C-alpha cells in the first residue's frame, strides 16, 4: 500500500491508506500502483475511485486539479470550484465592475449586526461625561 | 379584562398576536437598519410587511378630527375590528399596498382604498 | 443631576456593559474556530511550494516570467480588510503602513493599484483616493477561495500582460491570542526559497503532458492559495482583535458604574435633606 | 401556598414573615389569597386584612373565597381606600390580634397585609396631621416602628409559652402565626424607604418581576433576588430532595438565555441547559385559581428534574402536566395519599415514580 | 425490510396518538358546551324566583 | 438472517398493534372520565348558584 | 427650538394652508430622524436606505439654521 492525500485549497478531503487509483489524467485515464514511479499531471473534472486497502471502494468528485506522485507517496491538489479561461474571466469581469462602481454587499453578521446596534442605541446620548466630572 | 375568560378566546388571540407581530418587528427593525432588508429570511420579510401593515390599520379618523383633516371619521365594531386583524395576520391581505391601511374604517374600506390607489 | 436621571443612566451605562460582555465571548470562540481553519489549510500551500520549488530551482530550471525579476515601473497590492467594525485600530494600523510604503515607491515616481478584500478598504481608500481596480465584500465568517479567484485573476492577468511588475499581499499577521502584526508580503515574483532541493538529485518526475505548461498552472493555484491564507489568517486577527477591543470595553464600563454611582449617592443624599430642611422651616 | 414555583423554590414555614414585594399589578394580591385558599383543609386559620383596597377589589375576594369554600376557614378585615385614615392605619394591629388570639391557643394561624405601603401612607398623613415631626420621606421618624412591632408579633411559640399563658389547659402544642405582608415597589427599586425597611424586618421575600409577569410568565417569582432565609427547614423531605437544583438551574439559565441573543450557533453543550431551563421555566407557570397538592406538585418536579420531558421538550407541556396529574390521579391514588400523609422520600418512592413516568410516557397522551 | 418495518410501526403509534388527542379535544369541547348549558339554566333559574 | 428478519418485523408489528389499541382504549376511558366529572360538576355548579 | 420635545396645541389651525401643506413632510423628515439619529456615531455600517433618511434629516436641520433680525416673509 501507498499514502494518498486529497487536499483543497480550504481544507481536507481524504488521507487514508491505499492499494491502487484510478483517475482521468489530461492526457487520458491512469491507474497508480503501489511504488509507482514519480509523476506530475493536471486530472479533468470528474470521479477518482479509491480502493483503500482491504478492498474498500468509494468515489469522489472533484472539480479539477494537479495529480502529483512520488516514491511511496500521492496527492491530489484537488480544485474547489470548476476552472476555465471563461469562468475565470467572468469573475475578473464582475470585480472589475465591482470596483469601477462603488457598490458593496452586507457582511452575513446578524450577530454582530444585532449587538452592534443594541450597542449604538444603548450608548447614545447618556450625556454621562460633564455629569462625571471626568475632564481627560 | 383581558383574559380569555371574559372577552373570549377569539379576541385574546388576536390581541396576542397583534402584540408577538409587533415586538417581532421592533426586534428586525435594527437588523433592517444595519443589514438592509434584502438579507432578511423570507418568512422575516413578510413578518415586516405584516407588521408594517397592523401597524397602519390600527389609525383611523375620528369624527371630531375632521377639523383638523377634513377626512369624515368612521366608526368600527369589534367584530370588524377582530376580523380585519385576524385577516391581516393570516396573510390574506399580503397584495395590498401598506397606504391600502392607512386611515381607513373597516377592513372593507382597506380594499376599496387598494382597489382606487 | 437629578437622582432619577443619573440611576436611568447608571442602567444605560451596565446595559452596554452586559452587551460588551456577551461580544467578548462570542468573539473568543469565533477565533477559535477561525483559528482552526487557519490550520487546515497549510498542506496544499507546503506540497505546492515543494513542487514548484523541484520545478523552478531543482535540476532542469525551467524559465518563467513570474520567475524572474524585470524592471518594475508599477506595483501591485491586493489588500484585505474586515466587512465589520468594533474590531480596534486592525484596519487603520494596515492602511496606514500600506500607504507609507506606497509613498517610499511613489517618491521613485512609480505608480501603484489595489484590489481589495473587504469593505472597510473599499470606504477608506476611496476616501483617501486610491486607485483601486477590482474588488470583493461581504466576505463575512466563510471566506471562500471561489471568490477570491476574481482580483486574484485581475492582478495576474495584469502582471502577465505585462503592466504590473510586482505584486504583494497587505495583511494582519496572526501570532498569539493577543499579539497581530501588519504586515506587507511579496507574492511575485515568487520569493526565493531557503531550502535547496540537491537532494531531490536521486530522481526526476515523468511529466505529464509537458513540464512548461504545469509549471503555468502551480504558479497560478499557488498564488491563489498564498492570498486565501492571507485572508483566513487576517479574519483570524479580526476575532482576536475584536475580542480584546470588548474586554477592554467591558472594564471602562465597569469604572463609569462608579463614578455615575458616587454622583448619584451625593445627588440622593442632598434631595433628602433639602426636601427635610424645606418641610422643617415651613412649620414656623 | 399551593403554586409550584414558591414551594419549590422558596418554602415557607409556619411563623415565618415571608414578604410579598413587586411593582403594580403583578399578581400580589392573587398570589395571597391563593394561599389563603389553599389553607382550606389544613389546621391553618387564615386571615387577610385589606387595608386602603378599592370596594371592587374587596367583594371580588369574598365572592371568590366563598366560591372556593375557603371563607368558612377566614376572617377577613376591611379598611377600604375611603374610610378614615384612623381606620386605615390601625388595621393591621387588630388583624395581628385576632391570629394572635389563635396562636396563643396553640393553634396555626397565617394572616395577610395587603398594601403595608399603605398603612405607611395613612400613617404619614396621621401623624402629619398632628404636627409631628418628618423624616426620611416625610414618613414620621418611627415608620419602622411601626412596621417591626407589627411583624414582630408574628411568631411561633413553644410550648412552655402557650401551657403557662393557658393556664395549663394545653400542654403539647406549639403556636404560630404566619405573616406575608405586602408591599408595593415603583419600577422595581428596591432599595426605596419603606420596602428597605420591611426587607430589613422579614425573613425574605418573593419578589415578583413585571417584565416577568407580561411575557405570560404567572406567576412571576424572580429566582436568585428572591430567598428564603427559614428555608430547607420548613420544607418536606420529598420537596426538599426534588428541589434543591431548581432556583440556581433557573437563575442560571435566565443569564445564559441573556448571553443567548447576541450568540447564534452557540455551543451545543450549554444548548441543553438552555433547552431544559426554558422548560423549567415554562412548567413552573399555572391558573389563576388552581392551587396544587403537594404530591402533584412533587410528581412534577420529578418528572420535570429526571429528564422525562426531554422528548415532550418540543411544545404542549402544558397539556403534557394536566394529562400527567389525570393519569396519576385515576391510577395511582394511595401513592398520592402516602405523599400527602407523610411527605417522606425513600428509593422504594423512587422507584414507584419511575414506575409511574415510565407507563405514562409509553401509554397516554397530550 | 426490517427498516421499513420501524418505519411502519412507528407510524402506527403516532397515528395512534394522534387519533386519539382528537377524541380527548372533543370531549374537552362537550365539557365546555355542557357547563355553558348548565350555567345558563343557573342564571334564567336565578332571575326567576328572585323575580317571585 | 432472512427467517430472522422475518420474525423481528412480524414481532414489531405485534408490539405495536398492541400499544395502538391499548393507546386509544385508554383515551376512550379518558373521554368517559371527563364527562362523568362534567354531568357532576355541571350539578355542582346549578345547586351552588340557586342556593346563593 | 428642539422640535418634537416642543408642543403646539392649535396645530395648522393656525397656519396658511400652504404652510399647512408642506409642514408635515418637515415632522414626518425630523422623527425619522430623531429616530435613526442613534446609528449616526456609527454612519459606515448602515444601509443605503436607511443612510438617505439619515442624510436628509440632517439636510432638514441644516436648512432651519436662521440668523437673527432677519424675519422671512
Ligand atoms: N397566575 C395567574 N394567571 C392568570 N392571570 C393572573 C394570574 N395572577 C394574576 N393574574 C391577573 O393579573 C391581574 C393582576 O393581579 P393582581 O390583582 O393580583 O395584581 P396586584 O399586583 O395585586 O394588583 P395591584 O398591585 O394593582 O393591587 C388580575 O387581573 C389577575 O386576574
Ligand atoms: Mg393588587
Amino acid at each position: 500500500t501507498y499514502h494518498l492525500d486529497v487536499v483543497s485549497a480550504e481544507q481536507q478531503m481524504f488521507s487514508g491508506l491505499v492499494e491502487k487509483i484510478q483517475v482521468t489524467g489530461s492526457e487520458g485515464e491512469l491507474g497508480i500502483y503501489p511504488g509507482h514511479a514519480p509523476l506530475l499531471t493536471a486530472i479533468k473534472p470528474g470521479m477518482i475511485r479509491i480502493v483503500k486497502q482491504h478492498g474498500h471502494e468509494e468515489f469522489i468528485y472533484l472539480s479539477g486539479g494537479i495529480l502529483e506522485v512520488q516514491p511511496g507517496n500521492v496527492t491530489v491538489l484537488a480544485d474547489t470550484a470548476i476552472r476555465g479561461q471563461d469562468l475565470d474571466e467572468a469573475r475578473a469581469m464582475e470585480a472589475k465592475r465591482k470596483a469601477e462602481e462603488h457598490i458593496s454587499s452586507s457582511h452575513g453578521d446578524v450577530d454582530y449586526a444585532q449587538a452592534s446596534a443594541e450597542l449604538a442605541k444603548a450608548i447614545a446620548q447618556l450625556r454621562v461625561i460633564e455629569l462625571t466630572k471626568k475632564a481627560m | 379584562q383581558l383574559d380569555p375568560l371574559v372577552v373570549g378566546q377569539e379576541h385574546y388571540d388576536t390581541a396576542r398576536g397583534v402584540q408577538s407581530i409587533l415586538q417581532r418587528y421592533q426586534e428586525l427593525k435594527d437588523i433592517i437598519a444595519i443589514l438592509g432588508m434584502d438579507e432578511l429570511s423570507e418568512e422575516d420579510k413578510l413578518v415586516v410587511a405584516r407588521a408594517r401593515k397592523i401597524q397602519r390599520f390600527l389609525s383611523q379618523p375620528f369624527f371630531v378630527a375632521e377639523v383638523f383633516t377634513g377626512s369624515p371619521g368612521k366608526y368600527v365594531s369589534l367584530k370588524d375590528t377582530i376580523r380585519g386583524f385576524k385577516g391581516i395576520m393570516e396573510g390574506e391581505y399580503d397584495h395590498l399596498p401598506e397606504q391600502a391601511f392607512y386611515m381607513v374604517g373597516s377592513i372593507e374600506e382597506a380594499v376599496e382604498k387598494a382597489k382606487k390607489l | 443631576a437629578g437622582a432619577k436621571d443619573i440611576r436611568s443612566k447608571i442602567a444605560s451605562v451596565q446595559n452596554t456593559q452586559k452587551i460588551t460582555k456577551a461580544m467578548e465571548m462570542v468573539a473568543a470562540s469565533k477565533m477559535r474556530k477561525s483559528q482552526d481553519r487557519m490550520a487546515a489549510s497549510r498542506p496544499y500551500a507546503e506540497t505546492m511550494r515543494k513542487v514548484i520549488g523541484h520545478l523552478a530551482h531543482g535540476n532542469l530550471e525551467y524559465k518563467h516570467p513570474y520567475l524572474e525579476d524585470r524592471d518594475v515601473k508599477r506595483v501591485g497590492y491586493l489588500v484585505v480588510s474586515t466587512d465589520r467594525g468594533l474590531a480596534g485600530g486592525l484596519n487603520i494600523n494596515l492602511f496606514k503602513k500600506l500607504l507609507a510604503e506606497m509613498k517610499t515607491w511613489t517618491d521613485k515616481g512609480v505608480q501603484a493599484d489595489l484590489a481589495m478584500i473587504g469593505s472597510k478598504g473599499v470606504s477608506f481608500f476611496n476616501s483617501v483616493g486610491g486607485n483601486v481596480v477590482a474588488q470583493v465584500t461581504g466576505m463575512g465568517d466563510n471566506p471562500s477561495l471561489s471568490e477570491l479567484i476574481g482580483p486574484v485573476k485581475v492582478m495576474l492577468q495584469a502582471y502577465d500582460e505585462g503592466r504590473l511588475d510586482k505584486l504583494y499581499i497587505v495583511s494582519n499577521k496572526f501570532i498569539n491570542t493577543m499579539s497581530q502584526v501588519p504586515t506587507i508580503s511579496q507574492l511575485l515574483p515568487l520569493p526565493a526559497s531557503d531550502d535547496d532541493d540537491l537532494k531531490h538529485k536521486s530522481w526526476d518526475y515523468l511529466y505529464e503532458p509537458d513540464p512548461k505548461a504545469l509549471l503555468d498552472t502551480l504558479l497560478r493555484r499557488y498564488v491563489e492559495s498564498q492570498v486565501y491564507q492571507g485572508v483566513v489568517e487576517n479574519l483570524a486577527s479580526e476575532q482576536a482583535a475584536r475580542m480584546v477591543a470588548m474586554k477592554a470595553a467591558t472594564d471602562n464600563g465597569g469604572s463609569l458604574i462608579k463614578e455615575l454611582q458616587l454622583v448619584y449617592n451625593k445627588a440622593r443624599q442632598a434631595s433628602i435633606t433639602q426636601e427635610l430642611t424645606e418641610i422643617v422651616s415651613g412649620a414656623a | 401556598t399551593g403554586y409550584k414555583a414558591v414551594d419549590s423554590m422558596i418554602p415557607i414555614g409556619r411563623g415565618q414573615r415571608e414578604l410579598i414585594i413587586g411593582d403594580r399589578q403583578t399578581g400580589k394580591t392573587a398570589l395571597a389569597i391563593d394561599a389563603i385558599i389553599n389553607q382550606r383543609d389544613s389546621g391553618i386559620k387564615a386571615i387577610y386584612v385589606a387595608i386602603g383596597q378599592k370596594a371592587s377589589t374587596i367583594s371580588n375576594v369574598v365572592r371568590k373565597l366563598e366560591e372556593h369554600g375557603a371563607l368558612a376557614n377566614t376572617i377577613v378585615v376591611v379598611a377600604t381606600a375611603s374610610e378614615s385614615a384612623a381606620l386605615q392605619y390601625l388595621a393591621p394591629y387588630a388583624g395581628a390580634a385576632m391570629g394572635e388570639y389563635f396562636r396563643d391557643r396553640g393553634e396555626d394561624a397565617l394572616i395577610i397585609y395587603d398594601d403595608l405601603s399603605k398603612q405607611a401612607v395613612a400613617y404619614r398623613q396621621i401623624s402629619l396631621l398632628l404636627r409631628r415631626p418628618p423624616g426620611r420621606e416625610a414618613f414620621p421618624g418611627d415608620v419602622f416602628y411601626l412596621h417591626s412591632r407589627l411583624l414582630e408579633r408574628a411568631a411561633r411559640v413553644n410550648a412552655e409559652y402557650v401551657e403557662a399563658f393557658t393556664k395549663g389547659e394545653v400542654k403539647g402544642k406549639t403556636g404560630s402565626l404566619t405573616a406575608l405582608p405586602i408591599i408595593e415597589t415603583q419600577a422595581g427599586d428596591v432599595s426605596a424607604f419603606v420596602p428597605t425597611n420591611v426587607i430589613s424586618i422579614t425573613d425574605g421575600q418573593i419578589f415578583l418581576e413585571t417584565n416577568l409577569f407580561n411575557a405570560g410568565i404567572r406567576p412571576a417569582v424572580n429566582p436568585g433576588i428572591s430567598v428564603s432565609r427559614v428555608g430547607g427547614a420548613a420544607q418536606t423531605k420529598i420537596m426538599k430532595k426534588l428541589s434543591g437544583g431548581i432556583r440556581t438551574a433557573l437563575a442560571q439559565y435566565r443569564e445564559l438565555a441573556a448571553f443567548s441573543q447576541f450568540a447564534s450557533d452557540l455551543d451545543d453543550a450549554t444548548r441543553k441547559q438552555l433547552d431544559h431551563g426554558q422548560k423549567v421555566t415554562e412548567l413552573l407557570k399555572q391558573k389563576q385559581y388552581a392551587p396544587m397538592s403537594v404530591a402533584q406538585q412533587s410528581l412534577v418536579l420529578f418528572a420535570a428534574e429526571r429528564g422525562y420531558l426531554a422528548d415532550v421538550e418540543l411544545s404542549k407541556i402544558g397539556s403534557f402536566e394536566a394529562a400527567l396529574l389525570a393519569y396519576v390521579d385515576r391510577d395511582h391514588a394511595p401513592l398520592m395519599q402516602e405523599i400527602n400523609q407523610t411527605g417522606g422520600y425513600n428509593d422504594e418512592i423512587e422507584g414507584k415514580l419511575k414506575g409511574i413516568l415510565d407507563s405514562f410516557k409509553a401509554t397516554q397522551s397530550w | 425490510d426490517l427498516d421499513l418495518a420501524k418505519a411502519s410501526a412507528t407510524d402506527q403509534l403516532k397515528k395512534a396518538k394522534a387519533e386519539a388527542q382528537v377524541i380527548i379535544e372533543q370531549a374537552n369541547k362537550r365539557r365546555s358546551q355542557i357547563l355553558d348549558e348548565a350555567k345558563a339554566e343557573a342564571e334564567q333559574e336565578r332571575t326567576k324566583i328572585v323575580a317571585q
